[PDB]
């Protein structure tokens, strides 16, 4: 819950998934 | 304790992840699709590099009056 | 301006489709037929193609090629007499490069095919004997080639 | 018609590809199942010959 | 880094913008004249390298806008004329025989009336 | 310049022959486990 | 309760799909000349 | 955006113009890059740099080739810069399509689209069509 | 104008990829000489 | 040389020197490039603009196309470093 | 399971195919399976290339590498190098794809269900890696097969349709090679000459007669050597020089295959007789010579006297002399004066280029060829842009010559690394110290101090 | 000369003579040690390295 | 193009050449199945 390991792994894996979704959305933008 | 080889097997981990991860992925997709990023970060859209009046590259040319200069260059 | 969603096109099947940059279109963005999904051009023999096949220009070009090739072939005996083999080998490939194309384009009947094959064999033998430096065989092959090409043009 | 023949050939080949290694690896299965595999091989060769003959007839002038 | 190139860029862009207002101020377009407040401020801030001249330009611009907020068609014209006379603002169009306003992109004269290019 | 060519050829063939016939003299048996 | 040779297969499938999507986008859309 | 003001090009010698459809632009770019691009990439001529494809060079040619009709006519019957001799045997054309097999499947719409692409490029890129490596 | 080419390619590659793990899993279930 | 007086007559102006200019200088006069300019740039020095009409082999057409633009021509002293490169001067 | 784990064999999983060294039944199946994979790839690739064909472009603008071999063999090609039909390519692909299935079934059977070792029930197909007679017998058999293959190629060249000759008298076309050369001096002077510039070693074969004669000699030599190695046993000077084990034989083969890969890559880069230029595109030197030819023709047509023109250095802008006297093209292409091409030979005399022929006997087709070859030079980038490294994205072209050369050169170097590794390990294992140094009897400790 | 196609670069008798002399001299030195080898079927071995003396 | 009768199969031909890479990966999958003996 408040252990150091959980806060770490999470605080570096949530933005990764958010950004990956963002890039996948970017892949279909048309000029 | 309980090293990773045990987490990658427990079913509660699987159910909480299957309910949590797609929400974040869809949130990122919607963040890009709705056009909010262009507003948050100021990135020009593919049809906003040159306006009808300005046909040149808009380089900032002042230090202490950057706000007014950027406001004029953006739309005005 | 203030807020606008960017244009989307998924593989050309879910979206606009024609956005000046799509890729993987294979057609389906133009009102015309293509040779294949991997091609940009249309069918060659289609009804609206500007190029015919066998019009007057082609026939005139081939016949001019044949006539000038006969005129060029009439020089080999002098080269063989002077023992200038490089001239013999160069004459058969300088202007006469299009002779095979013209002959194969103007031959339809089987006897024309036989004449063309005989003429090609004769000139090949002439070139071989020129590069082997044998005067008699080269002269005989040159005479045979002249006669065969004259016969083929007469049969036209 | 040869399109249907080619489709049948493709399906038979897919079945053979899925089936044969499984029979070979398991002990004893190849010993017992060695009568219908001959039938499938004969059907494969016959389909090949039929496709070749039909294509040759269709395209030869 | 402030230098002569910064002054050249600011002078070009904002002086052209200000000189474009001559016809508008001749008859009177108070709203359209006030629409170039940012241009006036930018020209005052980044096109004059002199403390006294900058102060005078700020005073003149303040007078111009004070006349604007009065429906005063005469004081506005007089202040605009004296600003133009002091700061040497005029519309400039170039040719190609004696030209070459720009060569590449990134220039503030790429697609303007000042931009002429001679290709050998 | 021909004499230089002759001398160089002699030297090269001498050393190359030394190499070739040295490797043919039961080389694999020259190990500390003989 | 999945043995540790199927989960890796799923992860590999996801990674391959993501990489193929980005190498395709290189070939189409924005930034494709 | 690619408006209709920027898609207006001159068609004939009198001065009449037209509006190119968005599909014609794509077809013209594709066909040009497929057929011309080996020798006419970027608006220049590789095997004879004296005769370019920029608007100024097209305007100072004899039969004047700064419009769609003249470009189509040139594609159907090429000539030299002064319009005196025919060069159909050393340049691709419909007349010599028996020599160049890449021109045997072209219709009138294809030529129209290619000419439209050539005419449209200067209004978009400007001074980079036929400019060379300096730009 | 529905672009059957892309759907065909995707379906074909998916089936071809799935062909292998299927036989491996079948052998595992049937207790073969893996 | 460091200083060359007649530098404006090499193609950068409206007047072309008949004795030193490259063949590209005639590309801005319509109807003259591939036929008449090639004959002009491959013949000996001219003491006057009127001497260009004595070139052995000029057909009529070249004569009137030259007559049309005669007002844009001049003939100066021959500089050997410029006259040797009149067909190809390395500019592309 | 015994024989398939580290406990019973060593050789952990990432080195598992090394457990088949002394198992002669599964090794046969493995080699047969790789052969089936090769055949399958050949058939699939040629079918894929056939499916994407368009008749407007030439073969070297479509990124093909397999269709050109069939075209050179004389299938579906016309005068001048124009493709007229693709059905034979389809037939070849179908045949290869069908044969791959039989090969694969044989491999999987001999690997999974057949006997583990063949030395007890099939003495004919059995060996020990140390019985020199059996190894020589196998070598001779497969050598005789190679010789038969070479003779088959000769038979195809002489009777079964012919091959495409690019030096044909009257434009490149298919013809019968009726009088191949057989004088051993010519063939073995091709073999025994220098590899440097002007010589070219075996890459410099420049006509079809020498090609046919060489493959004839190769067939004869292979048959004779196969019979000889079948009926004999290694002599004394060979017994005491080699190491007799499987890994040693593998290393011996690896070295030769690396050399062959290097030679093939240089064939692809330099030769234009077995690799006609209308199917693979121009070579390196050919494009530069074409550029020089094109600008020579243009400047001469403008009215210039292209024999007396002086370049910036004072050396000659279009024509000059080679360091041995021959008249050649000028410019930076003075390094490529050894080129010989079918579109430039008609203008050559006994001492180089002929001035009289150049002045007033140049044909439009040579001009067309030079213009085409100048703009399709073998230059490009990894993402297939084409042109010089400072070009913009408009063209999509990389020549097949560059692909073939680079790929097979890379493979040759890595197989040389294979020679080194596998041979060193083989000899160390044969001596008996591949597992490390013995603590009790360290060899260095019993040596005189240095 | 330079671009000619002689075998091993041999353009004179002396070059061939010196090549022969070199190979033959080293060959005779090697023969002085290995010239008594026989092909009878008892000098062979069954192993990976020939340890059978000479 | 393929001959007119077989044009329907071109999606399969577009994927045929890449199979040996799948064989190479299948080797690793098989090894992982037995848990790297
Ligand atoms: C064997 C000796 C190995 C040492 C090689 C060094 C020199 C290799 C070299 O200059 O090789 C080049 C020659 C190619 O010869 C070229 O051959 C050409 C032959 O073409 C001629 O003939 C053709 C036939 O149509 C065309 O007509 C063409 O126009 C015409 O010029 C010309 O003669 C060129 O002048 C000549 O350079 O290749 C060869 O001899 C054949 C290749 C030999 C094997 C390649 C050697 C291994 C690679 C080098 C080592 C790699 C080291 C790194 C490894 C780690
Ligand atoms: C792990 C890293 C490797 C993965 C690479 C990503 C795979 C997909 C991207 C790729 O590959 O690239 C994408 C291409 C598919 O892209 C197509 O690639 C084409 C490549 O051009 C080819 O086609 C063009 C016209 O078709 C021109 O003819 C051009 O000359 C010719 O090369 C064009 O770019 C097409 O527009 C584009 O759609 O896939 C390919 O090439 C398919 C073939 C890939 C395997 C080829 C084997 C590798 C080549 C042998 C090794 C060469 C060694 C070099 C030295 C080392
Ligand atoms: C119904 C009878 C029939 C007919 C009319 C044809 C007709 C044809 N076959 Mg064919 N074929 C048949 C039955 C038939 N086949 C059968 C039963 C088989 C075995 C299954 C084959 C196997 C076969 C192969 C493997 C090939 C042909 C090919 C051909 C074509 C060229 C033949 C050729 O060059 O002669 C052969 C010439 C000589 C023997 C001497 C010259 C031709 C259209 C060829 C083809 O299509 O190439 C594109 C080809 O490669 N055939
Ligand atoms: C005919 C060729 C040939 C053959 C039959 C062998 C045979 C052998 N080698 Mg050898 N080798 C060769 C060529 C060859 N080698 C070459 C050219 C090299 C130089 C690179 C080596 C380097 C080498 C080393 C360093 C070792 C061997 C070993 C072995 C033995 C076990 C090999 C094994 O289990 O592989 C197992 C196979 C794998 C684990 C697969 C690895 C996957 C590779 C690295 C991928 C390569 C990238 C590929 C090209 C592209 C990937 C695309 C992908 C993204 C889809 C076996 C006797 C080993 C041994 O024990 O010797 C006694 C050993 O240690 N070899
Ligand atoms: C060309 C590639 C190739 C080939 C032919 C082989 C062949 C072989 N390997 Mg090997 N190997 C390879 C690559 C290859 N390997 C690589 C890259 C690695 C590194 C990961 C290994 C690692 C390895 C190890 C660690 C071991 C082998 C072993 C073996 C042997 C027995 C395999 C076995 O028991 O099957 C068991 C496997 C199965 C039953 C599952 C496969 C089922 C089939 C064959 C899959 C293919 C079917 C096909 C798609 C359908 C076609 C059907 C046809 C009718 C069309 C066999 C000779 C073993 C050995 O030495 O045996 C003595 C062993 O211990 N290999
Ligand atoms: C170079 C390839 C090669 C080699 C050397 C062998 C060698 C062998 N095979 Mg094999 N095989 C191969 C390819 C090969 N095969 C292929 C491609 C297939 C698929 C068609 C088969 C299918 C096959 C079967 C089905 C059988 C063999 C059998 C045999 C063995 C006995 C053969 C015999 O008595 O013939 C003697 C011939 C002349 C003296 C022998 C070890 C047999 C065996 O060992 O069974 C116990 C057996 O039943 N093979
Ligand atoms: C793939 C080709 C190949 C390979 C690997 C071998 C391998 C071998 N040959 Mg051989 N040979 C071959 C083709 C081949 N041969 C051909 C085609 C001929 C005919 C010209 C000969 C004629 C030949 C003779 C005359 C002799 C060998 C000998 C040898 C052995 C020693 C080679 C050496 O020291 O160097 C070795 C087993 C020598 C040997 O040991 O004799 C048994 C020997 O005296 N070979
Ligand atoms: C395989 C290796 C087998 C040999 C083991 C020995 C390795 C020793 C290392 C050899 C290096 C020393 C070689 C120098 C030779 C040299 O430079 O020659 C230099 C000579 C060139 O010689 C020059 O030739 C010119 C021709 O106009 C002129 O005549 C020059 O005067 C003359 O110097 O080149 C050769 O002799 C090359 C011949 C060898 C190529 C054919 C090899 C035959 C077998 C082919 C199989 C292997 C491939
Ligand atoms: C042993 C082993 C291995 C290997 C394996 C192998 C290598 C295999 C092979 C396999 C193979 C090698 C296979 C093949 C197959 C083939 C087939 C199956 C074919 C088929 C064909 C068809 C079906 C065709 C059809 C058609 C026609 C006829 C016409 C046209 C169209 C088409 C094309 C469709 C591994 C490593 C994995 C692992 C370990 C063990
Ligand atoms: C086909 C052809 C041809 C060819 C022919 C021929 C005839 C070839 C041959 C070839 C050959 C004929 C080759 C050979 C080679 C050899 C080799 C390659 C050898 C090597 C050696 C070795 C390897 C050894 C080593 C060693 C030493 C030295 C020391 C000791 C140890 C040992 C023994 C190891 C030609 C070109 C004409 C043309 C085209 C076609
Ligand atoms: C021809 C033909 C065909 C085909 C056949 C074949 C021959 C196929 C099979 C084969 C196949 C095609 C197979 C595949 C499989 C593969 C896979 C799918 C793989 C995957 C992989 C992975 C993903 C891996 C991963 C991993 C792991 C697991 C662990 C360790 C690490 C790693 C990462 C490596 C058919 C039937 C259509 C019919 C027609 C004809």
């Amino acid at each position: 819950i408040f252990t150091f390991r959980w806060l770490a792994v999470h605080g570096l894996a949530i933005p990764t998934v958010f950004f990956l979704g963002g890039i996948t959305a970017m892949q279909f933008i048309q000029r | 304790e309980r090293p990773f080889s045990d987490i990658i097997t427990s079913v509660r981990y699987w159910i909480i992840h299957t309910i949590t991860i797609p929400s974040l992925f869809v949130s990122g997709w919607l963040f890009i699709s709705t056009g909010l990023a262009y507003d948050v970060f100021g990135t020009p859209r593919p049809n906003e590099y040159f306006t009808q009046d300005r046909q040149q590259v808009p380089l900032v040319n002042d230090r202490f009056s950057a706000k007014q200069e950027l406001e004029d260059l953006t739309k005005g | 301006a203030a807020g606008e969603s960017p244009r989307f096109s998924v593989f050309g099947v879910i979206g606009d489709g024609t956005s000046y940059s799509e890729g993987a279109a294979y057609g389906s963005d133009q009102s015309a037929e293509t040779y294949s999904p991997y091609s940009v051009y249309g069918k060659v023999g289609s009804k609206d193609a500007l190029f015919e096949a066998g019009n007057a220009g082609e026939i005139a070009r081939k016949k001019g090629y044949i006539v000038e090739s006969q005129k060029r072939l009439k020089n080999l005996p002098g080269y063989v007499e002077k023992k200038q083999w490089f001239n013999v080998k160069d004459e058969l490939t300088r202007y006469m490069y299009e002779t095979r194309g013209a002959v194969r384009g103007l031959a339809q009947t089987p006897e024309q095919k036989k004449l063309a094959k005989a003429f090609f064999q004769a000139i090949e033998e002439a070139s071989l004997q020129a590069t082997l430096k044998n005067g008699d065989k080269c002269a005989a092959a040159s005479a045979d080639s002249i006669k065969l090409l004259d016969q083929f043009y007469a049969s036209l | 018609m040869i399109t249907a023949l080619t489709a049948l050939f493709v399906l038979v080949s897919l079945a053979l590809v899925v089936t044969v290694p499984v029979a070979l690896a398991t002990p004893g299965e190849w010993e017992t199942s060695k009568d219908q595999f001959n039938k499938i091989f004969q059907l494969w060769v016959g389909l090949v010959v039929a496709i070749a003959t039909a294509d040759g007839i269709s395209t030869a002038i | 880094a402030k230098s002569a190139a910064t002054q050249s860029r600011a002078r070009g862009i904002y002086g052209q913008r200000i000189a474009a207002l001559e016809s508008a101020v001749n008859a009177g377009d108070f709203g359209a004249v006030a629409a170039e407040k940012n241009a006036f401020i930018l020209f005052n801030s980044g096109a004059i390298a002199d403390k006294s001249k900058k102060s005078e330009a700020v005073k003149q611009t303040n007078a111009i806008f004070a006349a604007i907020r009065a429906k005063d068609a005469g004081a506005l014209k007089s202040a605009y004329a004296t600003y133009k006379g002091a700061n040497d603002i005029k519309v400039i169009v170039a040719d190609k025989e004696s030209g070459q306003g720009y060569s590449n992109d990134y220039d503030f004269k790429a697609r303007t009336t000042l931009g002429t290019i001679y290709v050998r | 310049m021909l004499t230089l060519k002759i001398l160089v050829y002699t030297t090269v063939i001498f050393f190359v022959s030394l190499f070739i016939f040295g490797f043919l003299s039961s080389d694999p048996s020259r190990n500390p486990n003989r | 309760r999945v043995p540790l040779w199927l989960v890796g297969l799923v992860g590999g499938f996801a990674v391959i799909t993501i990489v193929s999507l980005f190498i395709y986008g290189s070939y189409s859309g924005l930034g494709s000349s | 955006d690619l408006d209709e003001a920027t898609r207006t090009v001159v068609t004939d010698s009198s001065g009449n113009t037209t509006v190119l459809t968005p599909e014609q632009v794509k077809r013209g770019k594709r066909l040009f890059n497929a057929t011309c691009g080996a020798c006419h990439t970027g608006g220049i001529t590789k095997t004879n740099p004296n005769v370019g494809l920029d608007p100024e060079a097209l305007s100072l040619a004899t039969p004047r080739r700064d419009n769609i009709s003249a470009l189509v006519d040139y594609l159907k019957n090429p000539t030299t810069y002064d319009g005196l001799e025919s060069i159909a045997e050393i340049h691709p054309s419909i007349k010599s399509a028996d020599i160049y097999p890449r021109m045997r499947s072209l219709t009138d719409e294809d030529l129209y689209s290619i000419a439209g692409h050539i005419m449209l490029q200067p209004k978009i890129v400007a001074e980079k069509w036929g400019g060379g490596k300096i730009y | 104008m529905v672009n059957w080419q892309v759907i065909g390619q995707l379906v074909s590659t998916g089936a071809i990829m799935l062909l292998g793990p299927a036989i491996i899993i079948l052998l595992a279930l049937k207790k073969g000489n893996l | 040389v460091v200083d060359y007086e007649n530098v404006a007559l090499l193609g950068g102006s409206q007047t072309v020197d008949l004795n030193n200019a490259n063949v590209r200088a005639y590309l801005r006069m319509p109807g003259m490039y591939p036929a008449a300019a090639g004959k002009i740039v491959t013949h000996g020095p001219y003491k006057s603009v009127a001497d260009v009409y004595n070139i052995p082999g000029l057909t009529n057409a070249e004569k009137e196309v030259i007559k049309k633009y005669e007002s844009r021509f001049t003939a100066k002293a021959v500089a050997p470093e410029y006259a040797i490169d009149r067909i190809n001067n390395g500019l592309y | 399971i015994a024989g398939r784990d580290i406990e019973s064999t060593g050789f952990a999983w990432w080195s598992g195919n090394a457990r088949l060294i002394n198992v002669s039944g599964k090794l046969l199946g493995a080699h047969v399976a790789h052969a089936g994979l090769m055949v399958f790839w050949a058939g699939a690739m040629i079918l894929f290339e056939v499916s994407h064909f368009v008749p407007e472009k030439p073969l070297y603008e479509q990124g093909f590498i397999c269709m050109q071999h069939l075209a050179t063999l004389g299938y579906g090609i016309g005068p001048g190098g124009e493709i007229t039909s693709t059905v034979p390519y389809f037939a070849v692909g179908v045949i290869h794809l069908i044969s791959s299935a039989v090969l694969g079934f044989g491999g999987i059977y001999h690997s999974l269900l057949g006997p583990d070792t063949l030395e007890e029930s099939f003495p004919f197909f059995g060996y020990d890696w140390r019985d020199k007679n059996k190894m020589t017998t196998i070598l001779g058999i497969h050598l005789c097969l190679l010789g038969l293959g070479a003779l088959l190629l000769v038979a195809k060249a002489m009777y079964l349709g012919g091959v495409y000759d690019t030096w044909a008298p009257g434009g490149g076309d298919v013809r019968y090679i009726t009088t191949p050369t057989l004088n051993p001096i010519v063939i073995f002077g091709y073999v025994f000459r220098s590899p440097f510039g002007g010589d070219g070693w075996v890459v410099s074969v420049n006509n079809m007669e020498d090609l046919v004669g060489g493959h004839i000699w190769v067939g004869i030599l292979c048959i004779v050597g196969g019979v000889w190695h079948i009926f004999t046993k290694p002599f004394s000077w060979a017994r005491r020089a080699f190491v007799w084990s499987g890994e040693a034989y593998l290393s011996y083969s690896l070295a030769a295959i690396s050399l062959m890969g290097f030679t093939a890559s240089l064939y692809a880069w330099y030769n234009n007789t077995a690799y006609p230029s209308e199917l693979y595109g121009p070579t390196g030197p050919e494009a530069s010579q074409s550029q020089a030819f094109t600008f020579l023709v243009r400047d001469q047509r403008l009215g210039a006297n292209v024999s007396s023109a002086q370049g910036p250095t004072g050396l000659g802008k279009y024509l000059m002399r080679s360091p041995s006297g021959e008249i050649i093209f000028g410019g930076e292409t003075m390094r490529f004066w050894d080129l010989r091409a079918p579109w430039v030979e008609p203008l050559r005399g006994p001492n180089g280029l002929d001035i009289n022929k150049i002045k007033n006997d140049i044909q439009p087709w040579q001009e067309r060829r030079a213009a085409e070859y100048m703009t399709h030079a073998p230059l490009g980038s990894l993402n297939s842009v084409g042109g010089v490294a400072t070009e913009i994205n408009s063209v999509n072209y990389v020549s097949p010559r560059s692909w073939l050369c680079c790929s097979h050169f890379f493979l040759g170097f890595f197989f040389l690394i294979g020679h080194w590794w596998h041979s060193g390990r083989a000899r160390a294992a044969a001596a008996g110290f591949e597992k490390g140094i013995n603590r009790a009897n360290e060899p260095v400790l019993s040596m005189r101090p240095i | 000369t330079e671009g000619t196609n002689e075998w091993f670069g041999v353009d004179d008798i002396r070059v061939l003579a010196v090549l022969f002399i070199g190979h033959y001299f080293i060959l005779s030195l090697w023969l002085g040690q290995y010239g008594n080898a026989t092909e009878d079927d008892d000098a062979d071995f069954f192993g990976e390295i020939d340890y059978t003396g000479s | 193009r393929l001959p007119e009768a077989y044009v329907v199969f071109s999606p399969l031909v577009d994927v045929f050449p890449v199979i040996p890479v799948f064989f190479l990966l299948l080797a690793f999958v098989w090894q992982a199945a037995v848990g790297f003996r």
